[PDB]
């Protein structure tokens, strides 16, 4: 649910349009909860996670 | 068995190449490195024999030298390739940009010859311009590692636009850590202030991940850098703190001056 | 009206981003500005309402300042976003790395209330570091406009990877020749030897822009490049003068040795 | 040619294919003597000649 409609949004230039014009009306229509919206709207993307379910260095400066 | 690295990008599904996103496809293994679980899902509809490098993290508070963690990340694609899988290596943004493990996989498989190539990505920097609308070409562009800014002996442009990254882990020095603290934030602050005043504005840049997700473009002084909220994926901009001055001496022997420039 | 500029690569086809290519699928019209019409073919298929920018180059041996090419192509491009057409820009490789007609598009395009973003791509300084293996944040990056850094007054760090941009016409002041002259790229020799010996190797640098074709890497002396054949397409990479030196300064402060390093 | 640039371009199994075997590979695909004795030779003048398609620079840095 959530996650195929975040997957198909960032590759889909058409819904991506579609989504900029209109947010709620987008999200609504593919059956994203309140919660799931209002995370989305205050932008707390930890939220996004726990209701989804469940390091990013790869490098050093010591030479 | 071969060795194919791509980039993924920073955004969700959108932001891969068409060449790299097919790699991943008809690969007979990948080893992924992504930001969030959203992208982890992705890949695994793409090819479902994938493992996760981000096992190879220091697991339960343990103590573990990264320099460890990426050489048993470069160990494990190799095994596969060695074992004859088409691998492919899958890291976020650019495979090779401050990424030393997709660069030494490569270099390991070919001086056990096999065929191992990188495929460029859009990194972390590629987005900052976008985002921010900022050529580096404008005024010139300066990168480094926070960390090695510290360590070594660095001098930046001060008309140039610099990133330091990795800022969240400025000057931990013993690569176990995955934060650092105010008071190595200040001393790197102090070391700026050769070039860079005090109140000189600096931007914490953080690309989006997620399609619905806005980036973080926070705005503060120099100074209060080391009271600022950081994240791995903190890239901090240094604007540049002087204009463009003109150079006399190559424009005599150009036989030109300010007048003349086009 | 909107505008999205998007970058191609510089592989054909194959490295656009898979969101970059939908959006020129579903545009209104496309202005376009690619390397070679192998890549104009590919994106007519795609979108057949397509205007290339490269008609307001100087046609015929003509004098032209390229600052009105630019300004022909930005009024071009927002003619059609004032039309009220879904317009997308495509460019080569990424669209605001060196470029300022996307970053002047969008910003004109936002001043007269229109919507207009930047996707980024994948540039020839994505393509170097993914050629060459060369990892930016190894000992340091940094990037300067050939020209820019002969008429103003810029200071490489001599430990870092060098770029420099548009080497072809470094010194070419007009902004209406195409190539410069052996006897600037000699003044820039003697310019970079404050920093750089004679002898010190020098890389130029040309991704290649078809799958059949391998990149260019000529390795030389930075004393025999007025005498290197310079393509428009070339960048200069200077590779590390100097290696990394410990910083006695920043360390004590940390209260830390070279040894004490990770 | 534009065709079986477009594809290889983008077809990371004839990529694949192709590097194990250049010549088989654009044989294949009915690409000609001397077109392919251009790819090999590396002369991509003569593959726009062959293609009948015949500046790149969008930046300055005079200020
Ligand atoms: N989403 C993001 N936004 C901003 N900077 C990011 C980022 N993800 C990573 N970075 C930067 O990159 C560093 C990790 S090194 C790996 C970077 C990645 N290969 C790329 O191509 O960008 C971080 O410490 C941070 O400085
Ligand atoms: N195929 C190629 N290989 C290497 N460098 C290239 C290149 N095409 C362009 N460049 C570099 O880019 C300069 C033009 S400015 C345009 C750069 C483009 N936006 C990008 O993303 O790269 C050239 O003078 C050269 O320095």
């Amino acid at each position: 649910g959530l996650s195929d409609f975040f997957t198909q949004l960032g590759q889909d230039a058409q819904l991506m349009e579609d989504y900029k014009q209109n947010p709620e009306a987008v999200m609504r229509a593919h059956g994203l909860t309140d919660e799931q919206i209002n995370a989305v709207m205050t932008g707390d993307m930890e939220k996004l996670k726990t209701l989804s379910g469940d390091a990013l260095v790869i490098s050093h400066g010591n030479g | 068995g071969s060795l194919v690295c791509v980039g993924t990008g920073l955004q969700l599904a959108g932001q891969i190449s068409v060449l790299s996103r097919s790699y991943i496809e008809h690969a007979d293994i990948v080893f992924s490195l992504l930001p969030d679980g959203f992208s982890q899902r992705w890949l695994t509809k793409l090819n479902p024999n994938v493992i996760n490098l981000q096992q190879f993290y220091a697991q339960n508070g343990e103590v573990k030298n990264r320099r460890d963690t990426y050489e048993q990340m470069v160990n494990a694609i190799l095994d596969a390739v060695r074992a004859g899988k088409k691998t492919v290596c899958a890291l976020y943004g650019h495979p090779g940009v401050f990424a030393c493990v997709s660069h030494m996989a490569i270099t390991r498989a070919k001086a056990e010859g096999f065929s191992a190539k990188m495929e460029p990505g859009i990194s972390a920097e590629a987005c900052l311009w976008a985002d921010l609308g900022i050529d580096p070409g404008n005024s010139g562009h300066q990168s480094f590692e926070a960390s090695q800014f510290m360590f070594f002996n660095h001098v930046p442009d001060p008309t140039t636009h610099l990133l330091l990254w990795q800022i969240a882990i400025a000057g931990e020095h013993t690569l176990t850590q995955f934060h650092t603290s105010s008071d190595r934030l200040q001393i790197l602050v102090e070391q700026l202030n050769q070039w860079y005043p005090l109140d000189h504005e600096v931007v914490i840049y953080e690309a989006a991940n997620l399609p619905i997700q806005a980036p973080r473009i926070e705005r503060l002084p120099l100074a209060n850098l080391p009271q600022a909220h950081l994240m791995p994926i903190s890239t901090l901009l240094i604007p540049p703190a002087k204009k463009l001055e003109y150079n006399y001496a190559i424009l005599a022997k150009l036989g030109i001056g300010p007048e003349d420039l086009g």
